[PDB]
RNA sequence: ACGUCGCUUUUUGAUCCUUCGAUGUCGGCUCUUCCUAUCAUUGUGAAGCAGAAUUCACCAAGCGUUGGAUUGUUCACCCACUAAUAGGGAACGUGAGCUGGGUUUAGACCGUCGUGAGACAGGUUAGUUUUACCCUACUGAUGAUGUGUUGUUGCCAUGGUAAUCCUGCUCAGUACGAGAGGAACCGCAGGUUCAGACAUUUGGUGUAUGUGCUUGGCUGAGGAGCCAAUGGGGCGAAGCUACCAUCUGUGGGAUUAUGACUGAACGCCUCUAAGUCAGAAUCCCGCCCAGGCGGAACGAUACGGCAGCGCCGCGGAGCCU
RNA sequence: GCAUGAAGGAUGAACGAGAUUCCCACUGUCCCUACCUACUAUCCAGCGAAACCACAGCCAAGGGAACGGGCUUGGCGGAA
RNA sequence: CUCUGGCAUGUUGGAACAAUGUAGGUAAGGGAAGUCGGCAAGCCGGAUCCGUAACUUCGGGAUAAGGAUUGGCUCUAAGG
RNA sequence: GCGCUGCGGGAUGAACCGAACGCCGGGUUAAGGCGCCCGAUGCCGACGCUCAUCAGACCCCAGAAAAGGUGUUGGUUGAUAUAGACAGCAGGACGGUGGCCAUGGAAGUCGGAAUCCGCUAAGGAGUGUGUAACAACUCACCUGCCGAAUCAACUAGCCCU
RNA sequence: CAGGGCGAAGCCAGAGGAAACUCUGGUGGAGGUCCGUAGCGGUCCUGACGUGCAAAUCGGUCGUCCGACCUGGGUAUAGG
């Protein structure tokens, strides 16, 4: 018979399997549709999720009980040095799909790209690329690498450059590099391989993909819990407590006919690490990294229009579980999926932006730095000892020096 | 937007934390003769299957008087919360709650029964009913 | 209306075919899926449709259909909210899922009946709810399986699929209407219900057994500690976590109903016959999740042993299959 | 008064692990679920049963003793 | 909690800290809206001083209900 | 007849259709079939009927009725027509008389019965709209333009609702 | 068969009264008396277990705990 009240199901079919992520970096599933018109530009980037402060802004949101007022926003920092391009791959539009139809390798690869083809650097030779990158320099190979240049040019369709993180300008104990295909959007094929040739074995620093107020989409793996119920997985109803053999379960797993268990039908297991795509995560501020300008150490990418003091985005006592925000860095608004550290993929929307709040621009006017550590109280090191004043151990480093 | 007639605001109230389901017993703060308001359904709830309906600051109630003056007592009444223990987020960051639970009885076109309002009234309220802000003491 | 033709198995009967070396019985609760004879929501046609409201009908099951008092209740009835609080199936879905209020063993009481033992679709009270480690199904987990080995980066067959409804503002106190009343599109600000995250912030947790306080005892006492199955209590990092905080949720195509164009059949007419157009919460795809006994591109490919290997010389024969 | 009623009728203070209704206080009973601890479960070394068992084990419809794992016609089927 | 006396954790040990359990605990705001039913849990709790209702077989009800106080230290007075 | 019975066909099936059975070869059939599964039409098969945005498709047998269609195909009974039909484009549609009764109103048009006559090409005791009654429009009937078939009812096949 | 609560009769003193008697304070220590151990029992969680530690057990919570109390041994009653 008929269920007796009517309720939605408990969890959506459409992120089946709930398994755990084949992959560890985020996988771009889909770049932004191609425009020839556009001027040649990449898609996508990767940054490293550090963690998160709040902010302080005026909104202009004309009608809103928010309009020329101040909000607090949540804001996660997301650490993005430069991008290495390192190779350049082809694609042909076949009856079957995109099929991989050639890739070029630049001549020179770090040893941060060359240890992501490694299970075990520290026993390898380090050969890999060793007899490619003669190709560079051979008469034989350069004929032969303009002939690839050249087939690319004539058939392939889709232009992507293979590009690679920094791992030796971040906090983290990997020192392996995530390597990941950026696809070349705008122009046409010959223009996507000048531009991309003349990137090769270049930086591609963080503000030459994404802009200021932008809504971008982030690409990665959620944080993983384990195995899990179907209290946790899926928010089940709890059982009353006087349910025997537990409660943390679903009591009525389906009818008697169809004589099996649906696949609908919420079962206990893995629970986080799944990937996932979520879009319209606005850009607030696209923060530099440190910079040794005229002997001194440049480090106020915190300071606003509004707030001069000369600190760093890194909270008192820095990041918790990551470390120390030096490079470049995305501040989108709200959470990300991923634990602290995690590599995340920065993709260009797929939308049209023309929302009111996607056309928003966004003034900052604070950008809160107290120890997430505990209860932050003070903004800075230096307002910290100006409201405490001398301590114990400073009369005693003083009594000591003099 | 639960409030359901003309005459409202452009700006509309944000997403406040409810912490008054259905059964909760909460004061009366205006000069009426009632002594508490007892919610028995929040205005504008939809719901879900096994979820009570719940009111915050601002949100019209229906309520009854279970102490208080008798002929105001056995009978449904409108009524708005403006205070609330449950501490909520205001868009600046703010984390306010209160001291008490309060409500105050009105009638359907919003108009207040009473004539003068005993302790603050939450700004998230006063914003949405005028009548209410008209006869309230301070605005928190 | 008088008549009359049907459909359904959501009632009850009728029947007794299956089950008595046993298929766990009512109701609820939880959970999934399905049907449409559509309550709402999308697109529409009709009115005794001026507006608003309402009624009838079509495409239509995508999505939603709630919180309680009494009752064991299914069913009722009322209170209140709502866009609406539609109706049903799945062994009267769902007891090694629960619960056990009812029913339906043994104790007992009352009324009626009986000489009695006892009986009672009359009422009442108390009354053990067993087993999964097997196979499959399902959920996750490893692995097998192309390509010599191995790695990196990818493609997409196919399977899944998701968003929903409301309010206020503007339009506008306008069209319409004598008046009362009273719309709509565009735009704007939010919220419900769902979904997927997340912990900066607020809240929760807390055996960092972190740091104070404290009872009884114990180490002769101070100091430092310990025991009392976490002694008790205050505050509490990290981590986890809550519409109890915070963020994000999307574009096409052919078309349905319908309304039409051109236009015969039928010198007229006609949305249809040939031809053509607009067209929607449906459908299909995209976005998104997984990734074939399915492919692709690229890297490196085994040494002091005279070893392992690749390629050429359509080099020489012979072998097994 | 279906079918109350007098050795049992009617009433009782005190008592009750007796049946029922309401109110206060109280709470995770619930909104709505989270976290923590112990002992398991989990993995390992040693040790090591039982129930049960035609043969077995993927479905849809069909027909059939009128609800099939096997039969028919399709969907399909990949070690451990 | 300790001494005398006794014992080696109740027929095993190691590693880990998933789900579901069994046992214990806490939980913002609400407060029985859960459920057949406040089942379970929670609230209360000792002592001192106050204050104690209906009813009653005058014995009770009664720790009714309700309220305050409570440590440490230094003293004062009293009771042989 | 099944039970007691296999076998060919009916996908499948106790009963249906064919046919009943020692172990085999050749030949031929029954019922039933011959696009492919799957033996056989791989015939230059014959004559039609039918388009389905739920087509239809073989005894028992495994889905449907009343009712309807200006779909189409036949067939039946009438009617008009080269002295001019049907369609279309235009004019007349008159007098008695506002026929009788009845009705407050009833003048063709609320109702019941009569439903006749000079006047022509025709005009009614009216097929409808309309008015309190009128009036007014309009229909049959008939004429101008036109130049070959056309109109009405019914019936039953497939298809559709 | 801990430790506590309530405080029957009897008794003493004081006060009032013409008397009958009354009032107040104390003493006393009764009861199939109350709270609650050991013991005895077995309410509820319809908790654990439910191929169990166990062919009825375990945990929390409970009833009673000077009496119609609990209990050893001896003895009597024997299948319609
Ligand atoms: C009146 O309601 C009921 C009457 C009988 C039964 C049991 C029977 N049902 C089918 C079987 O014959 C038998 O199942 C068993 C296990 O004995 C259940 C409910
Ligand atoms: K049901
Ligand atoms: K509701
Ligand atoms: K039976
Ligand atoms: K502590
Ligand atoms: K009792
Ligand atoms: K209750
Ligand atoms: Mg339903
Ligand atoms: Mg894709
Ligand atoms: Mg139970
Ligand atoms: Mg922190
Ligand atoms: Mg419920
Ligand atoms: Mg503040
Ligand atoms: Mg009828
Ligand atoms: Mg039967
Ligand atoms: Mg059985
Ligand atoms: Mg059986
Ligand atoms: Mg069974
Ligand atoms: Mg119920
Ligand atoms: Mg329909
Ligand atoms: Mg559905
Ligand atoms: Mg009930
Ligand atoms: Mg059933
Ligand atoms: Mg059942
Ligand atoms: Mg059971
Ligand atoms: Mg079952
Ligand atoms: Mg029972
Ligand atoms: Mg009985
Ligand atoms: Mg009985
Ligand atoms: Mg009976
Ligand atoms: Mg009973
Ligand atoms: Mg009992
Ligand atoms: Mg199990
Ligand atoms: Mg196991
Ligand atoms: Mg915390
Ligand atoms: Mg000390
Ligand atoms: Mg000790
Ligand atoms: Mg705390
Ligand atoms: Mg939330
Ligand atoms: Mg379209
Ligand atoms: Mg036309
Ligand atoms: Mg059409
Ligand atoms: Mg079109
Ligand atoms: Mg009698
Ligand atoms: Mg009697
Ligand atoms: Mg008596
Ligand atoms: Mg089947
Ligand atoms: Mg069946
Ligand atoms: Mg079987
Ligand atoms: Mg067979
Ligand atoms: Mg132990
Ligand atoms: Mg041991
Ligand atoms: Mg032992
Ligand atoms: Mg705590
Ligand atoms: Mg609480
Ligand atoms: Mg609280
Ligand atoms: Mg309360
Ligand atoms: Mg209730
Ligand atoms: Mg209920
Ligand atoms: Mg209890
Ligand atoms: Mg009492
Ligand atoms: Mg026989
Ligand atoms: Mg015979
Ligand atoms: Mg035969
Ligand atoms: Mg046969
Ligand atoms: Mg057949
Ligand atoms: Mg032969
Ligand atoms: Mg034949
Ligand atoms: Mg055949
Ligand atoms: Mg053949
Ligand atoms: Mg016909
Ligand atoms: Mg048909
Ligand atoms: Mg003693
Ligand atoms: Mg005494
Ligand atoms: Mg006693
Ligand atoms: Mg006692
Ligand atoms: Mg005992
Ligand atoms: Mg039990
Ligand atoms: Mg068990
Ligand atoms: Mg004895
Ligand atoms: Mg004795
Ligand atoms: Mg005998």
């Amino acid at each position: 018979s008929h269920r007796k009240f009517s309720a939605p199901r408990h969890g959506s079919l459409g992120f089946l399997p709930r398994k755990r992520s084949s992959r560890h970096r985020g996988k771009v599933k889909s770049f932004p549709k191609d425009d020839p018109s556009k001027p040649v530009h990449l898609t996508a980037f990767l940054g490293y999720k550090a963690g998160m402060t709040h902010i302080v802004r005026e909104v202009d949101r004309p009608g809103s009980k928010v309009n020329k007022k101040e909000v607090v926003e949540a804001v996660t920092i997301v650490e993005t040095p430069p991008m290495v391009v390192v190779g350049i791959v082809g694609y042909v539009e076949t009856p079957r799909g995109l099929r991989t139809f050639k890739t070029v390798f630049a001549e020179h690869i770090s040893d941060e790209c060359k240890r992501r083809f490694y299970k075990n650097w520290h026993k390898s030779k380090k050969k890999a690329f060793t007899k490619y990158c003669k190709k560079w320099q051979d008469e034989d190979g350069k004929k032969q690498l303009e002939k690839d240049f050249s087939s690319m040019k004539k058939y392939c369709q889709v232009i992507r450059v293979i590009a690679h993180t920094q791992m030796r300008l971040l906090p983290l104990r990997q020192k392996k590099a995530h390597l990941m295909e950026i696809q070349v959007n705008g122009g046409t094929v010959a223009e996507k391989l000048d531009w991309a040739r003349e990137r090769l074995e270049q930086q591609v620093p963080v503000n030459q993909v994404f802009g200021q107020d932008e809504m971008i989409d982030v690409i990665g793996v959620t944080k993983g819990k384990g195995y899990k119920g179907v209290t946790s997985r899926w928010h089940t109803k709890k059982l009353p407590r006087k349910t025997h053999r537990g409660l943390r379960k679903v009591a009525c797993i389906g009818a008697w006919h169809p004589a099996r268990v649906a696949f609908s039908v919420a079962r206990a297991g893995q629970k986080g690490y799944h990937h996932r795509t979520e879009i319209n995560k606005k850009i607030y501020k696209i923060g530099q990294g440190y910079l040794i300008k005229d002997g001194k150490l440049i480090k106020n990418n915190a300071s606003t229009d509004y707030d001069l003091s000369d600190k760093s985005i890194n909270p008192l006592g820095g990041f918790v579980h990551y470390g120390e925000v030096t490079n470049d860095f995305v501040m989108l608004k709200g959470c990300v999926v991923g634990t602290k550290k995690r590599v995340l993929t920065l993709r260009k929307s797929l939308l049209v932006q023309t929302k009111r709040r996607a056309l928003e621009k966004i003034d900052l006017k604070f950008i809160d730095t107290t120890s997430k550590f505990g209860h932050g109280r003070f903004q800075t090191m230096e307002e910290k000892k100006a409201f405490m004043g001398p301590l114990k151990k400073d009369r005693i480093a003083k009594e000591e020096g003099a | 937007m639960s409030k359901r007639g003309r005459g409202g605001s452009s700006g509309a109230k944000f997403r406040i934390s409810l912490g008054l389901p259905v059964g909760a017993v909460i004061n009366c703060a205006d000069n009426t003769g009632a002594k508490n308001l007892y919610i028995i359904s929040v205005k504008g709830i939809k719901g879900r299957l096994n979820r009570l309906p719940a009111a915050g600051v601002g949100d019209m109630v229906m309520a009854t008087v279970k102490k208080g003056k008798p002929e105001l007592r056995k009978k449904v009444h409108p009524a708005v919360v403006i205070r609330q223990r449950k501490s909520y987020r205001r868009k600046d960051g703010v984390f306010l709650y209160f001291e008490d639970n309060a409500g105050v009885i009105v009638n359907n076109k919003g108009e207040m029964k009473g004539s003068a309002i005993t302790g603050p009234v939450a700004k998230e309220c006063a914003d949405l009913w005028p009548r209410i802000a008209s006869n309230a003491g301070s605005i928190a």
